[PDB]
């Protein structure tokens, strides 16, 4: 089944939920990240 | 200067192998030569003083240098041998009296001497050639030769720009009475003799029965240049501790025991381990021997040093005069294990005499 | 048979129709314990890394 | 699995390399044990044959279309590095020849011709 | 004379099967002595060949510099824009006043500080 | 000195120190600028001449004046760079007699001054404590995360050595007016000298990390005439 | 003649490397001598002041 | 059973490239997402972000270098295009110790977890990237923290030890009929001399930091002054691994710009010989220099002269080798695709970032320049305008040929001008405060260093946005990525010569100096059955 | 190329290995083992038993790494004259990475021996500190490493002169005088009077000698490995790569040996 | 290395034996890659190559190549005036003719 959609780990064609939603969704967890562990040490030494 | 004199002792050994190693008989003619002139030059250290023989020691290489490259004939490459053997004693002889001179403690000439003479291994190892037949390969030495002129110009700010009595003593005839003198002069040999006889020889051997390629044979000596090195910054300090009488009777034993144990090897793997072992006895022996012999006659005659040393290195090179093609000649009918038996088991016999200068005689 | 079985191993090995690792029958015995407990290794490491991220000792 | 083989001219794949088996009490040969794609050289070993040759493309003479270089290959195509005739002159240059199509080497001009095996 | 007449406006919209037509009647009648070939056949020759179509084609087209231009505009308006909305909304500590940096600046005359290029506090 | 807002270059120098530094930086920058103007018009002539060309010189591959003048050029030039950066390394230090000696030791969130002379025979060396203002405290006009409750004092045209020491951590001792940047390890004594050459104030700010309070130990030395020395050392 | 040409890239490579080792010199000498050292002659100046007004 | 068999069970050696990328994707993701908050507090004097809290400002900085070091300039330059350029390169089927590949991929994702988890459990570990041994104590801090980000830097090092054997062993007995080892190409030659770095420079490491963790938690006093020890023992056993990494880092990229530079200008490179030998020197200099990050910790006067000599000789093997990329791009012909627009942003911005260098070799001036903004805009220079725009330029040049889709050239060209810009107008400015006097790690500064600090944290916001458009220009790339090779002729890898006419051209499109661009368009699982042959 | 039925074989000699799960398997046990460890020594866990059981999967996920290694060698048959090398050079590359962390601990002993610090007494082993004696057990370790080296060269001299007793005689004397190797190094660790915490000697004395301990226990593996491989006939007189990686480690570990005896016992 | 004369004597021999449009082509390509100019005899065998071949955008392209290989103009009107009788032999009209 050698192809130029076939090398990839995922799914992108003939899909049923569009693969926008993973794209984003990958992309929203990597640069939210960052934020989550400042939150975390911020509530937890009193400011805010 | 201190510093200027390890600079110089440090590229004087290291360019003389730079120089040895590139090729295109010569180096039996080459250490023949070595081995006559360094008796006048030992004379003349006396009168004329140490830094002229120096100087001409450069001089010296580059012409030898440049014959090489620039001359096939077969009368110029030996014209640029004996340059290379007879300049080389100038600037070895004069550049270990000197080292000796400045640095007058007993304690700290071993640690200053095994740092100069690590400079042996560095010259091989940096260029198997130097400045060979293609323009990259002085793409290689340039880099190189920028840093050790940079180095010089701190030398020589120190010493003119900015901070940083002789005695007629100790006749040639005299130095060769001391047998304490010659003690160590006599091991120096043995060693030299060992590498030596190996050198031609052993690449021989291996084409015979390991079935090995050329680059083997030329990968087979790398673990002996860092072993060299290893030992010698090593001992030059472990030695005034241990006492250096018995770090050379302990490295001689290592000589003849791994020289007995290279034979057996049927394999690279084999091989590996013995040339360590090689190298780590002979920088034993050799950072030894170089501070004791000035200990010693500064305790036994007077303080003016060059000729010892001039003895020292007639020890040095006369090995590789005679003795790697004697080898080779003595194989074929004693065969490939029996020279190493013989080297071994003479260097094992030999080892006890190292017991004498535990203590220096009174005088 | 006798000491060489290194004949009969052979043509056992070759187009046995399942991975090497799993082929003898023997293989059942060094991989029903390891798979396991690495299980329990794994679940009992992440059960304390986010016990210590809320701040629960032991 | 089968029947063992005695030379590189009765093997027909992996199953006529098993071979006999040592006798108990001594230390065994490589020409009692030895199973795959190294029993298959150690065949070849021993009556001159190279099972994995090693030389490099010809580098003789130029070629035309009317007599192409000829390169054998148990594919449809294969890969082919050129460097000229006196064999450094040219720089090195790939080319894939097929069995519907000739390389060129847009630099020096030689043809290659793939031959089918 | 139609089929090769003007081939610089129409020939890329042909399909495949219609342009091997056409080289190979360019084939068979360039074999004959030139001077003999009508003016439309040469220019024809020359556009199959060398000419702006195909592999030959700029990498940037007039009308691709103007979006990239545009682009890099677009792209930075955001950045100053939400710098900015970010920048009103700031602690301004109470040294950050001109009335403050007018102090240190007598305190600073006072013990004579930078005799050469120059001292100043202020930047309100 | 003080830093300047919209700052370019280097603070204004009162030690010798700091003027060889600078002759230094300001000769070094010559041959920099000269390789760097070099290299971009190259780059300009590539861009301007063979955009899209026609011809292309494919054998034009080894060359060989133009790689001895590629590897001989910057050799001679780090050779003159680095004439003067050694005379500027072995001259310039406490060549004779050191007049002054302090002791700065850096605790953990401040600095602790002793001026090793100055005993009576009961063990009464002067010392101190430097800490940092904070900003709810402040007076009108005072720098803010620069300015210190007690100040280092010393004479002008006299040779002051400092002695730096650590106690918890590592530090950094910093005044970038004077020319000093030293380090406080926490088991050894390292020393740096300084000669003052106008009356002044001057501030510097430490180095080396060092935790939570790493933006807050400001370093302040006044400079006052030697009268005013007396005066102030017969008060403390 | 005019139909017999030969060497036009080294002359093109000999006036590239003399237009900008010029154009460098120039931009580096006015690095030397109108930013370095009228800042030395404004600072020394201004320490040949400061000695008269304590000797007075 | 089929996926778990081909992307978790792996062997193939060009599988494990893909995972590497999109592994690199995200640990670069975080860092930058990381530096945007460092770089948001830094905008105006005061307290702004961070309400007060120092601690989670050197939390921030430490993570930021941990994570786009270690995680992803390595991966993606000896993970990504080694695995899958250096086999198809030389001629091999696959890398000669397979298994070890799949490990060195995946002990990563553990060693993600590790610096996560010390950034969450306590205070943190706000040591900086360089631990130095009584801050990184159990005074100052005391938890897991310190210990989980010791043990992010073992694993790493396993990996990397791996793929260096893997590297070395692969490209010594593994290669085609007539490739002798002085025809191969100059990327391969990259890998190596990176790869024998890695094998001479970790052990250190491993051993320093090994020890440091007995001081903390068995009380072995190595670097305790009040046993016998120095802290300054730990900064060598660092820094003789700290200076080689910063090659590891920048030797994979040149090699990658070579090809670009032989492709656009249709020139064989100049001197491809004195190339390899330069990058030998730059490999061998690069161990012999190491004190040059310690000139404040009280040296010798006679040992800075050494070290002033021997940092300054680097010159002239990067200067030759720049040098060679003009004269290889004199004579030729150039075409503004998108690979080469970054190779051209390349070599001005690496020249200024090591001139700079030069300035800080000297001993006299680092008395001004250490523990500075100076250094920082030194090496962003050569690390983020270096090594970051090879990595983009290497993607943009061989994603075609291993996904089989093609790209848009206006986004691509917009995202590039977009990240020239922003990052110039982001560490320009660091010189100025460094001269004037800022030093480093941070959180709050005095008043006169305000104004700079609001032009840099303007251009990190224009970066950022680079970015975004990056994902989505990856986005138009999987998706009708098939009808994107018509839109501009930069989908050509090479373009038709003068005198050769279009018919021509289109029966023999593909000229090249190397396999890579006559491999099919995903290359095959199983690309060479039958040998390939040299000359 | 042109024997007759070629295309039936491989055309090249290199092994394509199959699909294998030991690499996902070992990368957990180690996540496994780093967070345990790094959590159980600041609390958060109490109990002991997990770490030895992470410990236990490590080393179990080698041992299956092995199984399959000998499986692919010597029942397969996927091993030409092109493999051994490259298996060769492997195992070289790792030992010399080994080697490179020996010179660090030197480095280390070497910066304090020259510069002692002035809190503890400028003298070697300080006062307090009584060093052991190399007049003593530490000079049969010696005796006893250098007849081990001897004894195993013939062991391979007696595989390749087809003999079986006389291998397997050679390898058990070795195994059974390493172990002594062991013992005695573990009874003098229970005899000294100066702890990891009482100094910088101690602290770097321990390391340095720790580590060959471990090196050592490698080595009594191994060499029980090799005895119980050829137990059961899978050696050949000319294709063993287990002896000669074996042969390899031991005199690396023996030289080594000699560098511990004349920097850390003599010298003070 | 070579001589302008034996620059001119080998690439008259290789055009000479080129047989299909690819060669003439190929020999065309690195003639105009040198540092030399070709002279009018190359560039006249050249043109006979290519009117064996048959094939005409090659022939005018040649004198295409030479308004971008020349330095300045009185070069160019000087190749233009020798190589005049081909021209109007073969039949050949330059670009700047047609206005294709
Ligand atoms: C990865 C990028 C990279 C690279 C390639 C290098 C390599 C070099 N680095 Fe390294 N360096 C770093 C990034 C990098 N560095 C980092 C991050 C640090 C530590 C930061 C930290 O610890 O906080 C560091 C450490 C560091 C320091 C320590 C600074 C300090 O005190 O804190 C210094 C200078 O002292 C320095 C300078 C150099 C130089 C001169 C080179 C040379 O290789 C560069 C040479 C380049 C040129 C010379 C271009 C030549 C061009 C020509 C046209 C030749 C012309 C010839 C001449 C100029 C005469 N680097
Ligand atoms: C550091 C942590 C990792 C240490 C483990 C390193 C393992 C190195 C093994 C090297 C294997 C080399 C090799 O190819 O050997 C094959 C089998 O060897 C073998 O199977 C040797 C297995 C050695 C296992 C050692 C495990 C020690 C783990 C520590 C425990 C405590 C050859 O087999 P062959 O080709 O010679 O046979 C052919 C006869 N037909
Ligand atoms: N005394 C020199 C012994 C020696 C050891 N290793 C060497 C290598 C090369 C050489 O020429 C000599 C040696
Ligand atoms: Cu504390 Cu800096
Ligand atoms: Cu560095
Ligand atoms: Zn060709």
């Amino acid at each position: 089944d050698v192809g130029p959609y076939s090398n990839l780990p995922f799914k992108v064609k003939n899909r049923r939920v569009p693969y926008a939603v993973p794209h984003f969704l990958f992309f929203a967890i990597g640069m939210g990240i960052p934020f989550f562990a400042c939150y975390v040490q911020l509530k937890r030494s009193g400011s805010i | 200067s201190r510093k200027l004199i390890l600079f110089i002792v440090f590229l004087a050994l290291l360019l003389d192998n730079m120089l040895l190693t590139v090729v295109v008989l010569l180096f039996a003619s080459k250490a023949t030569v070595q081995l006559i002139t360094n008796p006048f030059i030992g004379l003349l250290t006396n009168r004329i003083g140490y830094p002229i023989p120096i100087f001409a020691g450069f001089c010296i290489m580059f012409v030898s240098t440049i014959m090489f490259a620039f001359s096939s004939s077969y009368a110029f490459l030996l014209i640029a041998r004996s340059l290379q053997g007879i300049g080389s004693s100038c600037s070895s002889v004069a550049g270990m009296g000197m080292l000796a001179s400045v640095y007058t403690d007993d304690e700290e000439r071993g640690n200053v001497m095994g740092i100069a003479l690590g400079g042996l291994a560095m010259g091989v190892l940096v260029g198997p050639p130097f400045g060979s037949v293609l323009y990259e390969f002085v793409g290689k030495t340039a880099p190189f030769l920028v840093l050790a002129a940079l180095v010089l110009l701190d030398g020589a700010i120190q010493l003119f720009v900015l901070q940083p009595e002789s005695q007629k003593g100790t006749p040639l005839t005299t130095l060769l009475k001391d047998p304490y003198i010659l003690i160590a002069a006599g091991s120096i040999c043995f060693a030299n003799m060992g590498i030596a006889m190996l050198e031609p020889a052993l690449p021989i051997w291996m084409m015979e029965t390991m079935c090995s390629r050329k680059w083997q044979l030329g990968v087979a000596f790398l673990p002996a240049s860092i072993s060299y090195l290893i030992g010698t910054n090593i001992f030059g300090i472990l030695a005034h501790k241990m006492g250096r009488w018995l770090c050379a009777l302990l490295g001689m034993i290592i000589v003849g025991v791994s020289i007995l144990c290279i034979p057996f090897a049927k394999n690279i793997y084999g091989l590996i381990a013995p040339n360590f072992g090689v190298g780590f006895a002979i920088g034993m022996v050799d950072s030894s021997m170089m501070p004791i012999m000035g200990y010693l006659v500064d305790l036994r005659h007077v303080s003016v040093y060059g000729s010892v040393y001039a003895i020292a290195d007639v020890a040095f090179c006369m090995g590789y005069a005679i003795g790697p093609s004697a080898g080779g000649a003595i194989a074929k009918a004693i065969g490939f294990p029996w020279l190493m038996t013989i080297i071994g088991i003479i260097d094992i016999l030999f080892a006890p005499l190292c017991f004498f200068l535990r203590s220096p005689p009174a005088k | 048979t006798a000491t060489e079985k290194i004949i009969e191993l052979q043509k056992f090995y070759q187009s046995t129709n399942k991975p090497i690792y799993a082929a003898h029958p023997r293989s059942k015995y060094y991989l029903i314990p390891y798979f396991g407990l690495l299980g329990v290794s794994v679940a009992a490491t992440l059960f304390y890394t986010g016990r210590a991220c809320f701040g629960i000792k032991d | 699995q089968f029947k063992t083989a005695t030379s590189i001219a009765e093997v027909e794949g992996l199953e006529n390399l098993v071979g006999p088996g040592a006798k108990t009490g001594t230390v065994p040969t490589d020409l009692e044990q030895a199973t795959g794609l190294e029993r298959y050289e150690l065949l070849g070993k021993l009556e001159g044959i190279e099972v994995f040759d090693e030389t490099p493309l010809e580098a003789v003479r130029k070629g035309t279309m009317k007599d192409p270089i000829l390169i054998d290959s148990y594919d449809d195509y294969r890969y082919v590095g050129c460097t000229g005739v006196p064999a450094d002159s040219h720089n090195i240059e790939w080319l894939k020849p097929t069995t519907e199509k000739n390389a060129r080497c847009w630099e020096c001009g030689s043809v290659y011709k793939l031959n089918f095996l | 004379n139609a089929t090769v007449t003007n081939l610089e406006k129409r020939w890329e919209d042909l399909p495949e099967t219609d342009q091997k037509d056409i080289i190979s009647q360019l084939s068979e009648r360039q074999k004959l002595p030139w001077k003999d070939l009508t003016l439309s056949e040469k220019k024809a020759a020359w556009y199959i060949s060398f000419g702006e179509w195909g592999p030959r084609r700029p990498v940037h087209t007039k009308e691709d510099k103007l979006y990239i231009f545009w682009g890099t505009v677009i792209g930075i308006v955001i950045s100053a824009t939400i710098f900015g909305a970010f920048r009103y909304n700031r602690n301004v500590p109470k040294t950050m006043n001109r009335e403050w940096q007018a102090a240190s600046d007598e305190y600073l005359k006072s013990k004579n500080a930078e005799p050469f290029t120059g001292y100043s506090q202020i930047q309100s | 000195d003080v830093p300047t807002p919209w700052g370019i270059f280097f603070q204004d120098s009162a030690t010798p120190n700091m003027e060889g530094i600078i002759e230094l930086h300001n000769n070094i920058m010559f041959y920099l600028v000269l390789i760097l103007t070099f290299v971009s018009y190259i780059l300009y002539t590539i861009i301007y001449n063979y955009s899209n060309a026609t011809i292309v010189h494919k054998y034009m591959n080894h060359g060989q004046l133009i790689e001895i003048v590629w590897t001989t050029l910057p050799a001679v030039i780090l050779l003159i760079i680095a004439f003067p950066s050694f005379i500027l390394l072995y001259l310039c230090d406490e060549v004779i007699s050191p007049a002054m000696t302090i002791k700065a030791i850096g605790l953990q969130w401040y600095w602790k001054y002793e001026y090793s002379d100055f005993i009576n025979d009961d063990g009464e060396i002067v010392e101190f404590e430097s800490y940092v203002i904070p900003e709810e405290l402040l007076e009108d006009g005072q720098l803010r995360l620069l300015d210190v409750d007690a100040s280092v004092v010393v004479p002008v045209d006299t040779h002051i050595r400092f002695i730096v020491s650590s106690a918890d951590v590592i530090h950094d001792f910093c005044v970038p007016a004077l020319g000093v940047k030293v380090d406080a390890s926490p088991g050894r004594l390292n020393q740096t000298s300084a000669l003052i050459q106008r009356e002044g104030v001057y501030y510097g700010q430490c180095s080396e990390l060092c935790g939570v309070m790493h933006s807050a130990m400001p370093i302040k030395i006044e400079a006052v005439s030697l009268y005013e020395f007396i005066n102030w050392l017969d008060e403390q | 003649s005019l139909t017999r040409i030969q060497g036009s890239v080294k002359r093109r490579i000999l006036t590239d490397i003399s237009v900008g080792l010029t154009l460098g010199f120039g931009f580096a000498s006015y690095w030397w001598w109108g930013v370095h050292k009228p800042t030395v002659a404004h600072r020394e100046n201004y320490y040949i002041e400061l000695a008269k007004k304590k000797k007075a | 059973m089929n996926y778990i068999n081909r992307w978790l069970f792996s062997t193939n050696a060009k599988d494990i490239a893909v995972l590497y990328f999109i592994f690199a994707l995200f640990c670069g993701l975080l860092g930058s997402i990381m530096s945007l908050i460092l770089r948001l507090e830094l905008s105006a004097p005061g307290n702004q972000i961070l309400m007060g809290n120092h601690q989670l400002f050197n939390v921030v900085a430490t993570a930021h270098a941990v994570l786009m070091v270690f995680f992803l300039v390595m991966p993606a330059a000896i993970g990504f295009f080694g695995n899958y350029l250096l086999p198809l390169m030389i001629g091999a089927s696959d890398m000669s110790f397979a298994r070890l590949n799949n490990i060195s991929f995946w002990l990563l994702p553990p060693a993600l977890v590790s610096l996560l988890a010390s950034a969450l459990i306590e205070n943190g570990a706000g040591t900086g990237w360089t631990v130095y041994p009584p801050l990184a104590g159990v005074q100052s801090h005391s938890g897991p923290s310190v210990d989980l980000a010791i043990f992010a830097l073992h694993l790493t090092s396993i990996s990397s030890l791996l793929g260096a054997i893997n590297f070395i062993t692969t490209t010594l007995n593994m290669r085609t009929i007539g490739m002798t080892m002085s025809k191969l190409p100059l990327f391969v030659w990259a890998v190596v001399f990176t790869s024998i770095l890695l094998l001479l420079s970790l052990p250190v490491l491993s051993a320093g930091v090994t020890l440091l963790l007995l001081d903390r938690n068995f009380n072995t006093s190595f670097f305790e002054p009040a046993g016998g020890g120095d802290p300054i023992l730990y900064q060598h056993l660092f820094w003789f691994f700290g200076h080689p990494e910063v090659y590891i880092l920048i030797i994979p990229g040149f090699g990658i710009i070579s090809h670009i530079v032989s492709t656009y200008s249709k020139k064989p490179v100049f001197g491809a010989i004195g190339m390899v030998y330069a990058m030998g020197s730059i490999g061998f200099l690069g161990l012999l220099v190491w004190s040059h990050h310690m000139y404040t910790v009280g040296l010798d006067v006679d040992s800075r002269a050494y070290f002033t000599s021997a940092t300054m000789v680097i010159a002239v093997p990067t200067g030759i080798k720049i040098f060679s990329w003009l004269a290889t791009l004199y004579g030729g012909s150039i075409r503004y695709t998108t690979p080469m627009l970054y190779a051209f942003a390349f070599l001005f911005l690496f020249t200024v970032g090591g001139l700079s260098g030069v300035v800080l070799s000297n001993a006299s001036l680092d008395i001004a320049f250490h523990d500075t903004y100076y250094v920082i805009g030194h090496f962003h220079y050569v690390l983020s305008l270096g090594a970051v725009f090879s990595l983009f330029a290497g993607y943009y040049y061989w994603s075609p040929l291993i996904t089989g889709l093609y790209y848009n050239n206006n986004l691509a060209n917009i995202q590039f001008w977009l990240l020239f810009i922003g990052t110039n107008v982001t560490f320009f400015p660091m010189h100025f405060l460094g001269l004037n006097g800022m030093p480093r790690r941070i959180p709050d500064y005095p008043d006169a260093f305000a104004g700079w600090n609001a032009i840099s944290s303007f251009g990190s916001l224009i970066s950022i946005i680079s970015v975004i458009l990056f994902a989505y220009v990856i986005y138009d790339q999987l998706v009708n990525g098939l009808t994107n090779k018509q839109l501009s002729t930069n989908s050509l890898f090479k373009n038709p010569d003068f005198i050769e006419s279009n018919i021509i051209f289109n029966d023999n499109s593909i000229k090249s100096s190397s396999i890579d661009f006559l491999l099919t368009s995903p290359p095959l699982p199983h690309t060479f059955n039958t040998p390939a042959i040299q000359s | 190329m042109r024997i007759q039925n070629r295309e039936n074989l491989q055309l090249f000699p290199f092994h394509l290995v199959t699909n294998s799960p030991w690499p996902l398997t070992t990368s957990l046990a180690l996540m496994s083992l780093a967070l345990t460890l790094g959590l159980t020594m600041h609390g958060y866990i109490g109990n002991h038993l997990w770490l030895f059981l992470a410990i236990s999967l490590v080393l179990s996920s080698i041992f299956l790494w092995v199984r399959d290694v000998v499986i692919e060698g010597t029942y397969l048959g996927d091993h030409t004259i092109a493999v051994r090398k490259g298996l060769n050079i492997g195992f070289m590359l790792f030992v010399l990475s080994e080697i490179l962390i020996f010179a660090a601990l030197f480095w280390s002993y070497f910066h304090s021996a020259m510069g002692p610090t002035i809190e503890i007494g400028c003298q070697w082993p300080p006062v307090g500190i009584t060093s052991i004696k190399p007049t003593e057990l530490p000079l049969l370790n010696t005796i006893i490493l250098l007849a081990s080296g001897a004894t195993v060269t013939w062991a391979h001299h007696s595989i390749l002169y087809k003999d079986r007793q006389g291998t397997l005689v050679g390898l058990f004397i070795t195994t059974l005088l390493i172990i002594l190797f062991v013992g005695c190094q573990v009874l003098e660790y229970t005899w000294a009077t100066f702890t990891i915490a009482d100094s910088v000697f101690g602290s770097i004395f321990y390391a340095g000698t720790g580590l060959h301990f471990i090196h050592m226990v490698m080595l009594i593996v191994m060499l029980a490995i090799c005895y119980a491989r050829m137990y059961f006939y899978h050696f050949t007189s000319n294709h063993h790569l287990g002896l000669e990686t074996t042969i390899l480690y031991l005199h690396v570990l023996d030289i080594i040996w000699l560098f511990l005896y004349i920097v850390f016992y003599w010298w003070g | 290395e070579e001589t302008y004369e034996e620059f001119s004597q080998r690439y008259e021999k290789e055009f000479d034996e080129a047989y299909d449009l690819f060669e003439v082509q190929r020999v065309l390509n690195n003639c105009f890659s040198y540092d030399i100019v070709p002279s009018p005899a190359v560039i006249g065998k050249a043109l006979n190559a290519c009117r064996r071949v048959n094939d005409y955008a090659t022939a005018v392209r040649v004198f295409e190549g030479l308004k971008h290989k020349v330095e300045t103009k009185e070069q160019y009107d000087a190749y233009l005036e020798e190589l005049k009788d081909v021209r109007e032999e073969l039949g050949i009209d330059l670009k700047e003719e047609l206005f294709p």
